[PDB]
């Protein structure tokens, strides 16, 4: 039998809600997302660090000249200079006191530390959600993970259970992101072989073991003018550290909705943002025909001072007559109100104590056993407690954010100034008709 | 510190401890269900420019109720006393 509902994704929260097919007995049908995994299709662009300046010893033709030759190395700036003459402990390095240069070949190579300080710069291109739902249907429940992508069943073992596309389809990874050490920051990093001095980036590569790095660090070197041999190679203060100075705050402290944010895989986490639209085809073994369920011929609704709250604030008691004695599912038939509660040891006579949570002023929401209803009525006060530590489990909707005396006292207000109008309606009408009558 | 929680709620994480979400509740002075002096108050805690806004739905309600209705009134009466009071001999 096929069944639909929105959820409110929200991590933990256990929705409720009762399928009532027609000539079986109504089933407990609670979807919980007991946690929820935004991992976006991530591509590498490239990976930096701390670049090491290493300058490779320098080469001196003595009396002769050198050839500038070329490199792959990354920011190779190979210049030369002539007459330097150069010094080392054993005093002079050469035989001639001019037309000798110095070749100043200069690399910039990951550093031995990067191995593991290491960044690299991941594209988002879309934000697929998958949630790990826990679902408790009848007396029998599962855990199973699917993908609210859409059509995308996801399902598993009997439970043919579909997500449906996510009310809003936000993410919490800007287009360009940048993971360094765990650690999640969004930054628009420049595109690969695009690096520019300083900028985070300034060097990059395929791999922290790739031969391809490239860099524009800026590296630039002067004169060998001191007397003892020495290059004076000079450059931007890598842009890793600059930007490990000033990246601010990860993105697992920045990113809405309360995201949580881990690594390997890029994937966002538990986070609580608009509705998941679901449909579920709960297997026919699962219902009873209604004749074979217990029934409960007297039911009333007396609630114990519901505390309206974030929480299950509110304690409410049903009291009944049935038919039989037995276990039997209770619910809510109303979104604004939801019971802690959902199924039930029944006794020939008594009562059972049920408790609730609501955001409404007031407890006028239906309560349903076993396919019973009855109207619970009630103001409800509101919490001492200005804070808890438990997400509020129901939404606040007008249409129930009016309390009774309230709503009341509006309606009187209204009323008075449509029935003044009407009145103005009622005098033009006997205005009208006295004019002909006594014409 | 102070922190404004909202009714979606907030997390704070001091240090290196594990991070700790709170949620604001929809708990404020006045009474949702006292007598208009306390229910006032309590909406506009709880949303001040829902309650702005429907103070001012009813104090326009009120004026069409007041002037629009008192127009219709003074409407029929002028135009039923004109008949009489354009007479000066009429037994109205």
């Amino acid at each position: 039998f096929e069944h639909a509902t929105t959820v409110p994704n929200v991590p933990g929260i256990p929705y409720k809600a009762l399928v009532e097919r027609a000539g079986y007995a109504p089933l407990n049908l609670e979807i919980t997302v007991v946690s929820s995994e935004l991992t976006p299709s991530t591509n590498k662009e490239y990976v930096t660090c701390r670049f090491h300046t290493v300058i490779p010893s320098p080469q001196v033709k003595c009396c002769g000249s050198l050839e500038c030759k070329a490199s792959s190395k990354a920011d190779y700036t190979c210049r030369v200079f002539g007459g330097v003459y150069p010094f080392m402990w054993g005093g002079a390095q050469c035989f001639c006191d001019s037309e000798n240069t110095q070749l100043s070949e200069a690399y910039v190579e990951f550093a031995p530390d990067c191995t593991i300080d290491h960044a690299v710069a991941l594209k988002v291109h879309t934000a697929a959600l998958k949630v790990g739902l826990r679902i408790v249907y009848g007396n029998t429940t599962a855990h199973l993970d699917t993908f609210v992508n859409g059509v995308t069943p996801g399902s598993s073992r009997d439970l043919k259970v579909i997500a449906g596309p996510i009310s809003a389809a936000f993410s919490p990874f800007d287009h360009k992101v940048v993971i360094r050490k765990g650690l999640v920051y969004n930054y628009d990093f420049p595109e690969y072989g695009a690096m520019k001095p300083g900028a985070f980036g300034d060097i990059q590569a395929s791999s922290l073991d790739a031969t391809d790095i490239v860099a524009r660090t800026d590296i630039r070197l002067l004169k060998p003018s001191v007397k003892n041999i020495h290059v004076p190679y000079t450059q931007a203060v890598s842009g890793y550290e600059m930007w490990k100075n000033n990246s601010g705050r990860p993105l697992q402290e920045t990113a809405p909705f309360g995201c949580k944010i881990e690594v390997e895989p890029l994937r966002a986490s538990n986070c609580a943002y608009g509705h998941i639209p679901i449909s579920i085809d709960i297997p026919d073994a699962a219902f009873v025909r209604s004749s074979e369920s217990p029934t409960i011929l007297e039911v009333s609704c007396t609630v114990a001072d519901c505390i309206y709250s974030a929480d299950f604030g509110g304690s409410l008691t049903l009291q009944y007559k049935a038919d039989r004695e037995g276990h039997c599912p209770v619910h809510s038939h109303s979104t604004t109100a939801v019971l802690k509660e959902a199924t039930t040891h029944v006794t020939a006579v008594g009562s059972i104590t049920l408790h609730f949570s609501t955001s409404s002023p007031q407890a006028n929401f239906i309560v349903s056993l076993c396919g019973k209803k009855t109207t619970c009525n009630a103001e409800c006060k509101p919490p001492a407690d200005h804070i808890i530590g438990e997400p509020h489990k129901v939404d606040q909707e007008f249409q129930a954010a009016v309390s009774k005396t309230s709503w009341n006292w509006l309606l009187a207000l209204f009323g008075g100034a449509s029935s003044l109008i009407v009145v103005g309606l009622i005098v033009l009408v006997c205005s009208s008709m006295l004019i002909n009558t006594r014409r | 510190r102070n922190f404004s929680v909202g009714r979606e709620g907030l997390e704070y994480v001091w240090g290196n401890h594990e991070p700790v979400r709170v949620w604001a509740q929809e708990s404020a002075p006045g009474d949702p269900h006292g007598w208009p002096h306390e229910i006032i108050i309590h909406y506009y805690h709880r949303h001040p420019v829902y309650t702005v806004i429907v103070l001012c739905g009813v104090a326009l309600a009120i004026l069409v109720g007041t002037a629009s209705s008192a127009a219709c009134i003074a409407k029929a009466r002028r135009d039923c006393l004109t008949p009489y009071a354009l007479a000066p001999n009429a037994t109205v």
